């Protein structure tokens, strides 16, 4: 059994290393949230193997930190005009097509959906950490948001 | 080959490796006799190597041409420590095989004298070194390091502080010496200072490139924009 | 006789290397102590038939070390900067830790990977087709030693001698896959090479002046050989003979284990200039080239010791088996 294991663990781990390199590729491939999440919803049948959870449990922390920034960036976009154009809950009505309150509500709807999307992911595994403590810390804040 | 026990090598300790090779021979107490005659060659070439070590120490660390990333003091104390460790091997192999004849003890006397002297000299270098930084900081470096600013170019104010604390933390960590809290934190702050000075360097060079391209034409739409690109820095922000 | 003193009268030779693409081409690196002269850092290039002075050079005030060349052919030049950064230059053209070692990993499909061991031990590696090279690509391996030798046949595996007195081994799949240590003599080793012949034989040399035949197939070293000046540069000779060489203090001690015992086969002091620095043998001719601590260059030729031509060639695998026999003898 232990020679079985000496050989098999080393080799199966070298294969888990291709899997971990593709955990790295997760970000290494795309620049945008849904490119990254194309690749993340790509790794669904991945969740049945507790060999990826190693580099997951490793990479999860930094991934959570990066994701938390993006949600806070969305909140900053909501409450403050961004650099490329002024975007705010006030929504300065430069041009009117439908009610101004209506346009502002559409903007806020888009943003709240953008906020809800990552939250559900973290409770999961392929895009989450199975509700670790760091997740609860991020979660209280962004739930308040 | 009992003579070859040394002759295979020009070093005592490799002769001792061959002595350790000779384990089937320990059944007969006649090699031990030749071993007893050879213990003197052991001690004598040990003495030769440490006399070379002595002329080495007499040429203290400042004399040889050192090429590295270690301050003179850290290199000095580490070279003294390494010489002490190089001496320790001999002075420890010395007893328990030739204690009976005590020639080894006669030589261990001088070697232990050299060791105590090395301890004292290291202590002196440390008196010159350890609190040197504390004095430097508490006098002229920990009193609100002035951030780098510009009048015509970037003026560095505490580059010396930067380099000093860098080398301090690096060598203390490498040699396993305790780093004071003050040293560690003014080091972190120097890391901040250096990163920010590099970024401001890049920004000023950007303005320089833009001006290098504007001035060939001297257009009166971009020259006033250049004038508008002027800013003012008050003393309150020199500690940001 | 090409004894180059381009500036380098106040410099000190840090490295000498040859070129496979141009077998008649050699590149040298030096470090200067006097800043009152031409420039800072050094990479000099010159051929065997060219004028004594370096024919081509690269001018800047940047101290440059950790020099290596493009593996397929001399088209790209890589250097590991003193501040942990890395630079690359087109040859066909006009961090709180320094880097210690550098290596190309030849991937013929495209650009060729770059590995730099830093002065703390940790290894970095990356490569990018855009060479203006951007260190944005990066990978980090938990490495403890400074000079990492790689396995000739299987480049992913590597070893190193650490200051802690051991010789670690590992590979590229995991930086923690195989974290045992070679304990041939178990000393603080600072040099490693590999026998450029049939076996998977390597060598590791310690601060305690000890040389160590790490046979990859073993955990206990073969011939725990032993000689002063083993801290410094060691090398396998570009001959069929497994010739060894150590060199400091304008003195070279040379071993031809293919014809004699582990005692030194030759030794030579040089009176040209004191404190010989880095050397270079080329396979073509025994015009051995060397630098000095004064920055100058020189060369000599001793052809009678070229080759023995019968025992070195096909009896060398038998000689390595004989070294393993000497191990059984040690036991």
């Amino acid at each position: 059994f232990d020679d079985d294991f000496y050989e098999f663990r080393s080799k199966i781990k070298e294969l888990e290393r291709r899997l971990a390199s593709v955990i790295t590729q997760g970000f290494d491939d795309y620049d945008t949230i849904y490119g990254r999440f194309k690749l993340l919803d790509n790794f669904e049948g991945l969740l049945t193997r507790p060999i990826i959870a190693d580099e997951l449990e490793k990479k999860h922390i930094v991934l959570l930190e990066m994701y938390k920034q993006d949600l806070k960036q969305v909140q900053s976009i909501f409450l403050e005009g961004k650099q490329f154009v002024d975007s705010m809950h006030e929504n300065a009505p430069l041009f009117l097509n439908m009610p101004p309150i209506a346009g502002a509500l559409t903007w806020c709807k888009s943003l709240r959906d953008r906020i809800q999307e990552p939250i559900e992911k973290l409770a999961q595994l392929g895009q989450g950490i199975t509700e670790r403590e760091e997740y609860k810390d991020v979660q209280k804040l962004y739930t308040s948001i | 080959f009992i003579d070859n026990n040394f002759n295979r090598f020009r070093n005592i300790e490799y002769s001792l490796k061959l002595l350790h090779k000779f384990q089937s021979t320990i059944k007969r107490d006649s090699l031990k006799h030749n071993l007893t005659s050879r213990y003197n060659a052991i001690l004598h070439n040990y003495a030769t190597e440490l006399d070379t070590i002595q002329r080495v120490f007499q040429d203290q660390k400042s004399n040889p041409p050192l090429v590295r990333n270690m301050p003179p003091e850290a290199g000095k104390i580490i070279w003294a420590r390494h010489l002490f460790q190089k001496i320790t091997g001999p002075i420890n192999i010395f007893p328990e095989n030739v204690i009976n004849s005590t020639e080894i003890r006669r030589y261990y006397g001088s070697y232990n004298t050299l060791g105590k002297q090395l301890t004292i000299y290291e202590m002196w270098f440390y008196q010159d070194w350890v609190n040197k930084i504390e004095q430097s900081k508490a006098a002229l470096q920990a009193t609100l390091i002035v951030r780098h600013d510009e009048n015509k170019k970037l003026y560095v104010n505490f580059d010396l502080e930067i380099m000093q604390l860098i080398r301090e933390a690096k060598c203390l960590d490498r040699q396993g010496i305790e780093i004071p809290e003050s040293a560690r934190i003014i080091l972190l702050q120097e890391d901040k200072f250096k990163t920010y000075y590099n970024e401001l360097l890049y920004a000023l060079k950007e303005y320089e490139r833009i001006n290098s391209k504007i001035k060939p034409i001297c257009k009166n739409l971009l020259l006033p924009h250049i004038e508008d690109l002027d800013l003012k820095l008050r003393p309150g922000m020199v500690t940001l | 006789y090409y004894w180059s003193q381009g500036d380098q009268r106040k410099k000190n030779v840090t490295s000498i290397c040859w070129n496979p693409l141009y077998p008649d081409l050699f590149a040298v690196s030096l470090g200067s102590y006097d800043f009152t002269k031409q420039r800072m850092g050094l990479i000099c290039l010159y051929s065997l038939k060219n004028t004594t002075h370096p024919e081509y050079a690269f001018n800047c005030e940047a101290g440059v070390m950790c020099l290596d060349f493009h593996p397929k052919s001399a088209a790209l030049l890589a250097v590991g900067l003193y501040d942990g950064t890395v630079l690359v230059y087109d040859i066909r053209n006009k961090h709180t830790d320094p880097v210690w070692q550098v290596k190309w990993n030849p991937d013929t499909s495209k650009n060729y990977n770059f590995y730099s061991i830093s002065s703390d031990g940790r290894v970095m590696n990356w490569i990018l087709m855009k060479n203006k090279n951007e260190e944005e690509s990066t990978l980090i391996g938990l490495a403890c030693g400074l000079c990492f030798d790689f396995n000739k046949f299987e480049p992913h595996i590597f070893l190193v001698g650490t200051e802690e007195g051991k010789i670690h081994k590992c590979s590229r799949a995991y930086s923690g896959q195989y974290q045992e240590t070679y304990n041939g003599h178990l000393l603080a080793v600072y040099k490693v090479k590999w026998n450029n012949f049939h076996p998977r034989t390597f060598i590791s040399a310690s601060a305690d002046w000890t040389v160590r035949i790490w046979d990859s197939k073993y955990t206990s070293q073969i011939i725990c050989f032993d000689l002063s000046m083993m801290v410094v540069d060691a090398v396998w000779a570009p001959y069929s003979s497994t010739v060894f060489a150590c060199a400091t203090m304008d003195k070279v001690q040379v071993y031809d284990l293919n014809v004699d015992k582990l005692n030194k086969l030759a030794e030579q002091k040089i009176v040209k200039q004191p404190k010989l620095t880095n050397l270079s043998f080329n396979y073509k001719d025994p015009i051995l080239l060397v630098g000095d601590s004064h920055g100058g260059v020189t060369l000599v030729k001793l052809s009678p010791n070229l080759c023995k031509s019968g025992p070195e060639i096909k009896q060398t695998e038998d000689k390595k088996a004989m070294e393993e026999f000497k191990n059984v003898k040690i036991e």
